[PDB]
């Protein structure tokens, strides 16, 4: 069996909680897992190289400052800004984030036509065209490897919501939350969380 | 050994005999309707699979609602407190908090329930039901069907179903798991409100009736504004 | 195809189907038909794990990192009981996917298999080096190519017990030529009969 | 080092090891059918 | 003054092959 856990991919199955019904529901599903896995990975590597949570980190760049992301990167060779000068800014990226997230996604739903118009069809969460150029797609079998980033994109996004949950009970971050938990696993845990309160009760 | 294949010829220490119906014609005149009986209200209807998921949870939440219920009347203790006393550590107190036990769970001095013991015998057993009643293990009693709510031959020794009749008594069960179901969602909720018990709670609600309600206690936030 | 020594004989269940069978099995350990594939398979993984030893030691020493029979002692974020614990959870996981998956079932093969061999025997190496001089193996090569002539296996604590096992093995195939040309080579036991 | 340690190895090895293995050798020998 | 180790060894090791060639005579007289 392909894909012997609880659940099935959604080309064969009965989605048994939830019905199926649209197949744009399975499209958002895989982008959900596409975007939150992204997520989960950048919060841990936040976390693990700045020490800095990620559900805090947008206070970190504001309008009036958004020069302290420069000296964060770990390793760099020269800082991320004109040292003194800190030219990026938060308005100075957030024009480049608006320009440059709004093209790649209207390219890629088509709201806008593909300026690559090399045959790709909009619409298409797996293209497989232009977006491998290392051939991966077109070698190995290709469904079982749709069914492998399937099950790290549920796996993300469960991640996700647990990372979100433990920011909202917790407080201290989800690697810092990880370290605790390692540290003493049977004195730190969500229900010991509970019996101290979650900063609430 | 030889085979001696005799007679049993064994009647059930109670079987119920013949009641029939205890309730009018119509069985749900309530809002909604049974599954398989009419078209569900609000919600659209899930799944097959629904039906039978709806009665594990009202059979499951009316049992916690009555163990919540009989725990804060025996001990005082507010159910979502009670998983506090027993712990990896001092699970000693948990013991003795049924009312008119004529022995502890833990004897005087070490003799107690571990967590880890009460845990491990948790899982060996409720697992293995948990399992034995749906698709996972085996069938272990082959003339029941896995995957039903209702199975109805050792799991009825008393014999109700056939006693009366067995589709009103399904609706009854049906209604009094949404019941407990709707109030254990009430029991959270006020938990969380008011970070006390549901007798603690329902005593408020008695005391005075005029005062002690949901917008008595969002007058002060429910303790967060 | 050329086997463990110039006149060896190959074992008749060595035919040359497994990579880098080079006829080499005188105690008949893989005599058993059916155990033949698990010692295939135990010997890829001690060689595997030889391997990526050999890279971790090597690397390590070379970049001034604690030496390899000290690296344990280093203070890291995890204590000795957590980490097992990770070790045994994990390892007991990938370990159970890797037997399920040889119950379920040539150049690059031979080259693998090669690889781990020489590594297990330079892994051997290490240790008996670290046991015998207390020199990591970068300090061994330095200290023996300073002076390769006195510096070596058989001028160290254990050399004249060295000595002897080169000399047996230079002595054995001869014998084992005796005994082909003059006995019949019709043995009914094997030293190890199972 | 040779004296502190090979006298607690080959003990065993001579009246346990080597017992159980020659026993059970010469028992499976002995007891193999002819054919 | 002890035997070293090295001795000691040695001569285990060529105890090891007298057994061996022991065990070769055996099998001889077995055929
Ligand atoms: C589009 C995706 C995206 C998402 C999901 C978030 C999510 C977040 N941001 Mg970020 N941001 C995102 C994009 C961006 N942010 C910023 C700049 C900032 C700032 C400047 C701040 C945040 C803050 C926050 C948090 C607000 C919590 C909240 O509303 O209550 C919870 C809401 C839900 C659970 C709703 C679902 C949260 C971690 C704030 C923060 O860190 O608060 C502590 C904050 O001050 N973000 C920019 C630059 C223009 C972005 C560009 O796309
Ligand atoms: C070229 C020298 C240089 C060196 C030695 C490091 C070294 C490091 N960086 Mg840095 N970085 C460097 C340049 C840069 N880094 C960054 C941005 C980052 C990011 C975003 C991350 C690192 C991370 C890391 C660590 C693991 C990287 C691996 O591979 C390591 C401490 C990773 C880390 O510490 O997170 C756990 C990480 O996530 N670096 C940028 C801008 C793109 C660089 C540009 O020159
Ligand atoms: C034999 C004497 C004995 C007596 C007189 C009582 C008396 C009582 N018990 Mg206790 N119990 C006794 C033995 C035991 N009880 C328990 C475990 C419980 C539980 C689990 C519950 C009671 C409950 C009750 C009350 C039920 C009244 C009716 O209905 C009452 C105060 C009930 C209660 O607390 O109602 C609020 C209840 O739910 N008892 C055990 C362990 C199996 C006992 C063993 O000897
Ligand atoms: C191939 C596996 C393996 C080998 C050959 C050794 C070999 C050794 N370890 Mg162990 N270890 C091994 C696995 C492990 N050790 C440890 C944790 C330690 C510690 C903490 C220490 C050793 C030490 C030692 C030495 C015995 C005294 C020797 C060098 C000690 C040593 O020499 O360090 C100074 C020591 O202090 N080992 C862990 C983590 C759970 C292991 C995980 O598999
Ligand atoms: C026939 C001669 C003989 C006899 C009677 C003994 C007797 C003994 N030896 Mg010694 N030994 C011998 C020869 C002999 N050894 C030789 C030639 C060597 C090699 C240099 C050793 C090396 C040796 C060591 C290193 C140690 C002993 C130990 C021992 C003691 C018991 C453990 C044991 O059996 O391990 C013996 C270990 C072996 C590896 C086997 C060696 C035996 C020889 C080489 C073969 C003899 C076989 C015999 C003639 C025929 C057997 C067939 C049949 C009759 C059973 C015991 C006092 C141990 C000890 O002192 O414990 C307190 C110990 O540590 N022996
Ligand atoms: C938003 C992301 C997302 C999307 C769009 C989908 C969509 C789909 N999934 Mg995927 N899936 C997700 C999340 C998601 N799932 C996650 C996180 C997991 C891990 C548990 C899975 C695990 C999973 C399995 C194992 C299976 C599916 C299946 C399906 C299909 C059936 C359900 C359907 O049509 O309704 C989609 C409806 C929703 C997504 C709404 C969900 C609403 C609940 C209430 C969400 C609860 C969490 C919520 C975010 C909490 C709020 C937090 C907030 C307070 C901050 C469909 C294609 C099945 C399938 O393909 O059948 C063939 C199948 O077998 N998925
Ligand atoms: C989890 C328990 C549960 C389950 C599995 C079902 C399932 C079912 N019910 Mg039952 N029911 C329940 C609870 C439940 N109901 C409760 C508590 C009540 C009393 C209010 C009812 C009252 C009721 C009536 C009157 C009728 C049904 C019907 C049905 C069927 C159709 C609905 C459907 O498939 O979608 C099920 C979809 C859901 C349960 C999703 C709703 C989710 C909301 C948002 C509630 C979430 C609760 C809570 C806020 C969560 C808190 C989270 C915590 C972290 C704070 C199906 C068998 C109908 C039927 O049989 O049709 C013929 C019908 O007529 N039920
Ligand atoms: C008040 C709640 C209530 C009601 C009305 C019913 C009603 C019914 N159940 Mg359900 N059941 C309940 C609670 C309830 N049950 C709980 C909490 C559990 C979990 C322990 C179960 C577990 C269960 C199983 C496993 C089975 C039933 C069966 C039945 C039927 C006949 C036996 C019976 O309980 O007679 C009614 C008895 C009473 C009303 C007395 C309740 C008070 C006692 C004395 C305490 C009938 C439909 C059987 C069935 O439907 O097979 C055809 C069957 O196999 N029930
Ligand atoms: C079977 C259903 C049921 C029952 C009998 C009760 C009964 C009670 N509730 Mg609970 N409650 C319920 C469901 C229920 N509740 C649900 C579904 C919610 C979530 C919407 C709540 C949330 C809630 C809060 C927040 C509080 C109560 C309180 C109370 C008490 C006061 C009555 C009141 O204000 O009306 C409550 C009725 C509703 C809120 C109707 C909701 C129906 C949709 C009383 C003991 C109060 C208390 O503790 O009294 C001191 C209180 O503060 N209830
Ligand atoms: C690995 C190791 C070890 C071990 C080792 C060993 C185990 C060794 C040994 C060695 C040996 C083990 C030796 C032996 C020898 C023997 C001999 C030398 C014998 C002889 C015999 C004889 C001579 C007999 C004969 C006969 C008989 C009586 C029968 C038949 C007939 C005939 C005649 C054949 C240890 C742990 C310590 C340490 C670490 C490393």
């Amino acid at each position: 069996d392909i894909y012997p856990e609880f659940g099935t991919y959604p080309g064969g199955g009965e989605s048994p909680i939830i019905p199926f019904g649209s197949e744009k529901n399975a499209e958002r599903e895989v982008i959900h897992g596409r975007w939150a896995m992204l997520g989960v990975t950048g919060a841990w590597a936040a976390e693990n190289g700045t020490g800095i949570p990620w559900f805090t980190a947008g206070t970190l760049c504001t309008p009036d400052d958004c020069t302290a992301v420069a000296d964060k990167f770990p390793g760099a060779v020269a800082p991320l800004a004109p040292e003194g000068s800190g030219y990026p800014s938060f308005w100075n990226v957030l024009i480049i984030e608006i320009v440059l997230v709004g093209a790649a996604e209207a390219y890629r739903t088509g709201i806008s036509d593909s300026p690559f118009d090399d045959g790709l069809t909009v619409g298409d969460v797996n293209p497989g065209g232009r977006f491998d150029p290392l051939g991966l797609a077109e070698s190995g079998d290709l469904e079982e490897l749709k069914i492998k980033e399937l099950k790290h994109c549920r796996l993300s996004m469960f991640a996700w919501l647990g990372c979100i949950f433990q920011a909202l009970a917790t407080q201290e971050g989800p690697i810092a939350n990880w370290q605790s938990h390692v540290a003493d696993p049977v004195h730190s845990n969500v229900l010991t969380n509970a019996a101290k309160g979650f900063g609430f009760y | 050994r030889r085979t001696k294949a005799s007679v049993p010829a064994k009647r059930s220490a109670f079987k119920a005999n013949k009641f029939g119906s205890l309730a009018p014609p119509d069985l749900y005149p309530e809002f909604g309707t049974y599954p398989g009986g009419g078209e569900s209200p609000v919600i659209p209807f899930g799944s097959e699979k629904n039906a039978e998921r709806e009665i594990i949870h009202g059979r499951w939440a009316m049992l916690g609602v009555t163990g919540a219920w009989a725990a804060e009347n025996g001990t005082g203790i507010p159910w979502f407190t009670a998983g506090t006393l027993c712990t990896p550590d001092d699970c000693t107190a948990v013991a003795d908090k049924f009312p008119g036990a004529v022995a502890p769970l833990a004897p005087a001095g070490s003799g107690y329930p571990n967590f880890w013991a009460v845990l491990a015998i948790e899982i060996f057993l409720v697992g293995s039901a948990e399992c034995y009643r749906t698709g996972l293990f085996e069938n272990p009693f082959p003339e029941l069907t896995q995957g039903d709510v209702t199975p109805g031959g050792r799991f009825d020794p008393l014999g109700f179903a056939e006693a009366g009749d067995l589709e009103e008594l399904k609706i009854k069960e049906l209604k009094h798991s949404r019941l407990a179901m709707f109030a254990w969602l009430g029991c959270i909720m006020q938990a969380l409100a008011t970070q006390e018990g549901p007798i603690a709670n329902w005593t408020a609600h008695v005391a005075d009736p005029i005062h002690a309600n949901v917008l008595t206690n969002a007058a002060k936030g429910f303790k967060f504004y | 195809r050329e086997l463990w020594y110039p006149g060896a004989v190959a074992p008749e269940y060595l035919n040359g189907s497994m990579a880098g069978d080079y006829g080499f099995d005188p105690l008949r350990l893989g005599a058993n038909v059916e155990t033949l594939p698990y010692l295939q398979e135990a010997e890829l993984m001690n060689g595997r794990w030889a391997m990526a030893a050999t890279a971790g030691i090597l690397f390590t020493d070379a970049t001034g990192l604690p030496k390899w029979w000290e690296a344990g002692a280093a203070d890291y974020g995890y204590d000795f009981q957590t980490l097992v614990a990770f070790q045994v959870v994990v390892m007991g996981v990938l370990e159970a996917f890797r037997v399920r998956g040889l119950m379920k079932t040539p150049d690059k093969r031979v080259k693998e298999v090669k690889n781990g061999r020489l590594a297990m025997v330079a892994f051997l190496g290490m240790v008996s080096s670290y046991a015998v001089t207390g020199l990591s193996p970068l300090e061994a090569l330095e200290a023996h190519m300073a002076n390769p002539q006195a510096v070596n296996l058989f001028t160290s604590a254990v050399g004249g017990e060295s000595v002897a096992f080169i000399a047996f093995l230079s002595c054995a195939p001869t014998f084992l030529l005796a005994q082909k040309t003059l006995g019949d080579g019709k043995e009914e036991f094997r030293p190890i009969p199972w | 080092m040779a004296a502190s340690l090979l006298p607690s190895i080959f003990v065993p090895l001579v009246g346990l090891v080597f017992p159980a293995v020659a026993m059970a050798s010469l028992f499976l020998y002995i007891e193999k059918e002819q054919v | 003054m002890p035997l070293s180790d090295t001795q000691v060894f040695t001569a285990l090791f060529v105890a090891l092959i007298t057994g061996i060639l022991s065990l070769r005579l055996g099998t001889q007289l077995y055929k």
